[PDB]
């Protein structure tokens, strides 16, 4: 079906800017097309319906302009409230499409993830399973790419990874990441390593540990 | 198709 | 004034059928081209539109999932019906209803379909878990070691959500990270806990964790290994 594109996903901005989301349909949508804001822990709330109309009770600072295949959305002065997610809607075809979102959060310099990697423990270990976890602390931006590897192989499939909320003095976020396997395949390995790719590092740093060396 | 307010 | 509400159940087993209610007030579903639509938002991830209806009775589906939505509507009671058979665990997601505005009249002469381009109000949302799991405490596991040092706890195999999580009851939040859980494909649900401090605190640290749910309440006190 028809493809709704939103750019940036993500935009990092402060309080005073000028932002300007984007959002690009695949065949043209006429101006059937809505913006919402949706702040963390609420439902989404209508901005602009029909490409370019204010609603009512919505805050002036925001604007929609475009038709046919290209809509934007500006906040010509961002305030607190706006740090949040939006999307946009296409209503000209069935089914009513959703845009993939874009987060805007608050911005600060890079900060490249202090990075840990945790052996399991040898009370889960008795329980038949173990569990990996990976921690990255206080980055930013967002983005960050984990990758594990077991005595050198690429592993897939067999980890979770949760990030916290953009820290309301800080600025940046924090992640782990959980490899898990059962007792017997993690005794069949050494190597176990944590890979992490992001902005703020030269070149990807790796955190890892020998199974059983004492 | 088409929504039920197009064309 | 429009409002919209949610109902149903918050935890639903695989292969079973999920019904959700949206009652509303402030319109009726027999006013001119008035819609209601559903709209689901898994955690963590973009909006999701499902089904929508009118109130001349008009129905359209997701194509994607137009085998397992039934939605119907009762004029008379205010509410819209959304049924989701066959369920499995993607189907996890936070549903909204939402109302969509008919086109304006004029002396009941329709002038103006601008309006009807958004869902103008929603509903708070009604959080759905679909798992064949029943309730169950966590295992408390230690997570043990610009100098900073980092420890923690994983909390495991637990169900069903929340859990809660405290460093030295209470005394302990400078540098503390709880993670949001992860539904696991078993079931159960996951989280860490972390703290960083000055690589020479390493000071005791103890966990305090306590799932409401199955009445498991666990203090972890962790170190830095090596006996």
């Amino acid at each position: 079906a028809l493809q709704l594109t939103q750019s940036p996903s993500s935009l990092s901005a402060s309080v005073g800017d000028r932002i300007t989301i984007t959002c690009r349909a695949s065949q043209g949508v006429t101006s059937a097309l809505a913006w919402y804001r949706q702040k963390p822990g609420s439902p989404p709330q209508l901005l602009i319906y029909d490409a370019s109309s204010l609603e009512s009770g919505v805050p002036s600072r925001f604007s929609g302009s475009g038709s046919g295949t290209e809509f934007t959305l500006t906040i010509s002065t961002l305030r607190p409230e706006d740090f949040a997610t939006y999307y946009c809607q296409q209503l000209h075809f069935y089914p009513h499409t959703f845009g993939g979102g874009t987060r805007v959060d608050v911005r600060r310099t890079v900060a490249a993830p202090s990075v840990f990697i945790f052996p399991p423990s040898d009370e889960q270990l008795k329980s038949g399973t173990a569990s990996v976890v990976c921690l990255l602390n206080n980055f930013y931006p967002r983005e960050a790419k984990v990758q594990w590897k077991v005595d050198n192989a690429l592993q897939s499939g067999n980890s979770q990874e949760s990030v916290t909320e953009q820290d309301s003095k800080d600025s940046t976020y924090s992640l782990s990441s959980t490899l898990t396997l059962s007792k017997a395949d993690y005794e069949k390995h050494k190597v176990y390593e944590c890979e992490v790719t992001h902005q703020g590092l030269s070149s990807p740093v790796t955190k890892s540990f020998n199974r059983g060396e004492c | 198709e088409l929504d039920h307010w197009a064309s | 004034r429009i409002t919209l509400k949610e109902s149903g159940p918050p935890l639903v087993k695989p292969t079973q059928t999920l019904t959700l209610t949206c009652s509303f007030s402030g319109f009726s579903l027999s006013d001119f081209g008035v819609g209601v639509g559903w709209i689901r938002q898994p955690p963590g991830k973009a909006l999701e539109w499902l089904a929508i209806i009118y109130s001349d009775d008009d129905k359209r589906y997701s194509p994607s999932l137009n085998t397992r939505l039934t939605i119907t509507k009762d004029t008379s009671k205010n509410q819209v019906v959304l049924v989701m058979t066959r369920v499995s665990p993607v189907d996890t997601a936070t549903y909204f209803c939402a109302h969509r505005r008919g086109p304006t009249t004029l002396f009941g002469v329709p002038i103006a379909r601008g309006p009807v381009n958004a869902m103008d109000v929603w509903g708070q949302g009604i959080t759905v878990t679909i798992s064949s799991t029943s309730t169950k405490g966590p295992s408390v596991f230690p997570l043990a070691p610009g100098a900073a040092a980092a420890l923690g706890c994983l909390v495991k195999d637990y169900f069903p959500e929340p859990v809660t999580v405290s460093w030295n009851s209470g005394a302990l939040t400078s540098g503390v990270h709880t993670f949001p859980a992860v539904l696991q494909s078993s079931g159960l649900y996951s989280l860490s806990s972390v703290v960083t401090v000055p690589s020479s605190s390493l000071q005791t640290y103890t966990c305090n964790v306590n799932h409401k749910p199955s009445n498991t309440k666990v203090d972890k006190r962790v170190e830095p290994k090596s006996c």
